[PDB]
DNA sequence: TAAAATTTTTT
DNA sequence: AAAAAATTTTAAAAATTTTTTAAAAAAAAAA
DNA sequence: TTTTTTTTTTAAAAAATTTT
């Protein structure tokens, strides 16, 4: 009943990468508009919104709204089995609780069909409210990484005193302090590896650093971080897949 | 010991006190206070209170943890001798009379402290009770015996019979907690020889070269000041702590002429005071000779050691043995140069 | 004090070099560049450093000045920095915190650095220029990897030396090694010859665990001058081809 | 006894493979060429290793001798050997040793080895070679990506096997595994080269921890030749090219 | 047998 | 008012298994 | 042709519990 074939299954590998350390147990809200992941993590933190589009499947079909629960460590070593060029083909059932897995290569002729078992579980909506953010930082994915990976080093606490001219990385602990300063590059040509500078009002937030590591490995997903945040609102670490949806955590400061 | 030698040393002298690392010692020979050792793995083995009681009713914490300290010893490159204590003098046993009477204010405390059924409070106060006895001695001496770790007992204490192993040349440092070696005459002293905490606890290493480079002093001036600073023989004379008596001492330079050149009303002396003896004590004490017996370091029989602590205390075979495995290992490797006996010190920045 | 590097890999290396060796020292920065000459934790081996003026981009140093290091701390600080990155040393008068930026070179990513420092006490052994006898130049990679394979069998290098063979012997529970390298007569390149400098034949033996630990320093050159005479303790110098050398002392069993 | 190769990583990638699997066994090498039949630690799986003597670039056992040997401390030696080497092996009849030489390829690291043997006594005389149903040749990454992902599911592999191709099924308390190939002809491509010449179709259990360290084997041949048939154990050959075979045999549940 | 904490005098 | 004390209190352990992070290091895939 | 991550397989701490 429930059918959704992928051809870039790199995508669903890095997705269950991504959320295979900080996620348990998540309900995969898979509706006819997209698939959907409601998950709030499991010291109760952080909060991830995880949108794959309609668009971006090459199948796609629904017969009604699925919830079902999963084990996202047993979905991340369901999902070590396929291949960066292997297809992926998501198929459930209405009275079965199984969620069935198909890989397929497309250049050879190799089959490999997996179901997982599931569990009840209980449903979580928090639906944050959008609005425009007061400080939207568009950065490179991999500087990010880089960042939150040798700030890791110093302290368990990071502030991001930003500005219009640029962003100010900075963090203080026991062996030393550190200021990671990005000046707004225009003169790159290529709006990828631009720090995209976009706000109204400079602000300065205190935010803990293992869990921007634990975000940080979404990184494969995408070259370019959306940073969006404001004074109270938690900070969105969004992950813009290139045709099929985004990748979005949130980081309540200390 | 001293109540306060280790904080003037600091105060004074900080280039004295050398932090060196466990891990630097391959051919030093080293001098242990062994029952000071006794005592201090005797307070902190316990199971909420009881020490380590098998089937028969006598203690065994001092022999494994002495145990599992030597095997630290060997497999770090430290060449261990053992000095346990002798016949006390009467002026030190004026000290153990009023340890005894604190022992018994500790036992009198310790009444109401299991009246009122508190555990830490009773833990604490048989922290507070531990003594040594002839055969805990007895059964350490034969431990050591064993593995061919050498054994040497002062007529009266080990820590003159480690000083003056020192001074001899025969071992290269003593390394006991307490400052008396310094007193009875040691020109380097290993303060806080611990088998763990490498990283978070250095070993105070006291070089009385750089003390006595460091105060303008003699051994004998240095002794004089270490009556003053209250030793266990001799008491303060009223109120003089570090810094009154580092000022006597530079100006005085004796015992004696610090008792007659004081005031009779500003810091009077003790009745019935003795820092003749106390000082004849530091430089000339009983000690045996450390050319009589030798400094020597087999490899042991496993068949033996596994008959004793496997058979008269019943504990266990795996880490035992695996102990003495690498204690063999350890020992049956070729010495290690160290880098200063090749290049001199020209100096040090120290930042 | 103030040091531009122009490239921070070098030095990113001798910290990396230097990380699981010391933990503590001081650098005897100078105006004649910046010296490190410090011990080992278990006094078997020392290390001197030394990177003159001529290979910095710029380099001001009013007074003698040292400050106690973590080196731990200031590895993984290094850590922070890329490959192709541009730092300076920065210290003021009475600097309590060493700081240093990474300029990155396309002046997109420019990240300050402040390091919290304690005070220490390292003693510095005073070393003469000797005329060593059997002077080594061999690979770096070459040297890295013999010992590295050499400390699966046991704890101890024999390093013999014939007029024209080095031997890197070793023994153990395993069985016993034997690395026997020539001199080259055909090769005649910079990074690959085994060049000896020969004076009379040598047989020293060395602990394994401090050559490994002299082997992370293998990215700086590919040059070992294995120093070394009879009852004299062995130079390991990875001549940085600009900036002074790193010479690795080793204290014989 | 004199055995010279010319690819060193042969024989590397052999005690690799034989290094997890069996701790002692014995290299029975005779005239024909180097034979190791040996049986699991685990006393679950066997092994028949052969090289034979025409891949050897000199070969001179005279003698028929088999020693044992600890694959352990053998693969470190061997792990002492680097990527691509000339390995010569070196025995002699009164001394129990197994010399090894790791001349390397720019002829200057010649690294002489040498290694204590401890001998045992191990039955080689049961060996289970007769006709099999179904042998199924494909690529031998492939055959550890579905061995290694199929550990991931559970601790059973179930292999079916029929014409149009050979199915991989696992179960679980994570879930259930099929993995389902199909006979692909593949001319003038080894890449995917799955041939199955299938005659009687099987289905049964076996334990994929022995399957992978059956595909810890596979950086040695390109190609798989898997083989069971009805209630057999089933052989994994491993073909080196024109140097000799690795067989591993798994007794099923 | 050690160190520090808190109150106590000396200057 | 700092300095310099003398009272009072506290404390003394080594190590395998087991449990989490940091980390080399050959082995994946990169420019 | 050595790197960057990645994955892997040991290893560092860091604790509660023991080593009877």
């Amino acid at each position: 009943m429930f059918e959704a074939r992928l051809v870039q299954g790199s995508i669903l590998k890095k997705v269950l990468e991504a959320l295979k350390d900080l996620i348990n147990e998540a309900c995969w809200d898979i509706s006819s508009s997209g698939v959907n992941l409601q998950s709030m993590d499991s010291s109760h933190v952080s909060l991830v919104q995880l949108t794959l589009r309609s668009e971006g499947f090459d199948t796609y079909r629904c017969d009604r709204n699925l919830a079902m629960g999963v084990n996202l460590t047993s979905m991340s070593k369901i999902l070590k089995c396929a291949g960066n060029e292997d297809i992926i083909t998501l198929r459930a059932e209405d009275n079965a609780d199984t969620l069935a897995l198909v890989f397929e290569a497309p250049n050879q002729e190799k089959v490999s069909d997996y179901e997982m078992k599931l569990m009840d579980l209980d449903v979580e909506q928090l639906g944050i409210p959008e609005q425009e953010y007061s400080c939207v930082v568009k950065m490179p994915s991999g500087e990010f990484a880089r960042i939150c990976r040798d700030l890791s080093h110093i302290g368990d606490a990071v502030v991001i005193s930003c500005a219009k001219d640029g962003v100010k990385f900075s963090a203080s602990g026991e062996l030393g302090n550190g200021n990671i300063k990005l000046s707004q590059t225009s003169n790159v040509d290529k709006e990828e590896e631009a720090v995209t500078i976009e706000m109204n009002e400079p602000v300065q937030l205190t935010f803990a650093l293992r869990y921007l590591n634990f975000f940080t490995k979404a990184t494969p997903l995408s070259s370019t971080v959306t940073l969006s945040m404001s004074a109270d609102v938690p900070l969105v670490v969004e992950y813009k897949i290139a045709d099929m949806g985004h990748l979005k955590y949130y980081l309540a400061p200390k | 010991g001293i109540q306060g030698l280790a904080k003037l040393i600091a105060d004074v002298a900080p280039s004295a006190i050398r932090e060196n690392d466990i891990k630097s010692y391959f051919g030093r020979k080293v001098a242990i206070d062994a029952s000071m050792s006794i005592y201090q793995f005797l307070i902190a083995v316990r199971q909420g209170g009881d020490v380590l009681q098998n089937e028969e009713g006598e203690t065994t914490s001092h022999l494994m943890g002495m145990f599992y300290r030597t095997i630290r010893m060997m497999e770090n490159g430290i060449k261990p001798v053992y000095v346990f204590d002798g016949k006390p003098p009467q002026l030190k046993s004026g000290e153990l009379a009023k340890r005894s009477e604190r022992r018994a204010e500790a036992e009198k405390q310790l009444q109401q402290a299991q009246a009122a059924g508190a555990e830490q409070e009773v833990e604490k106060f048989t922290k507070r009770l531990v003594k040594v006895t002839k055969q805990h001695n007895d059964e350490c001496k034969h431990l050591l015996s064993l593995m061919g770790i050498p054994y040497l007992d002062a007529p009266s204490e080990a820590e003159a019979s480690c000083a003056a192993l020192v001074k001899a040349g025969k071992v290269y440092a003593a390394a006991t907690e307490d400052m008396d070696c310094l007193t009875f005459g040691s020109p380097v002293l290993m303060r806080h020889l611990t088998a763990s905490e490498a990283k978070k606890l250095p070993i105070q290493e006291f070089h009385l070269s750089r003390i006595l480079q460091e105060l303008g002093l003699n051994q004998e001036q240095f002794v004089d000041l270490c009556i003053l600073l209250g030793s266990d023989y001799c008491e303060s004379i009223r109120g003089i702590g570090p810094k009154r008596a580092v000022d006597l001492i530079q100006k005085h330079k004796s015992i004696e002429e610090i008792v007659r050149r004081l005031d009779p009303n500003k810091y009077p002396v003790p009745e019935n005071w003795l820092h003749k003896e106390a000082h004849q004590l530091f430089l000339e004490p009983e000690v045996l000779d450390p050319e009589s017996v030798e400094l020597k370091w087999s490899e042991p029989n496993e068949e033996e050691l596994i008959k004793f602590m496997c058979g008269e205390k019943q504990f266990s075979e795996e880490r035992i043995r695996s102990g003495v495995k690498r204690l063999s290992k350890s020992r049956q490797g070729s010495t290690q140069g160290r880098l200063d006996d090749f290049f001199k010190v020209t100096g040090s920045l120290s930042s």
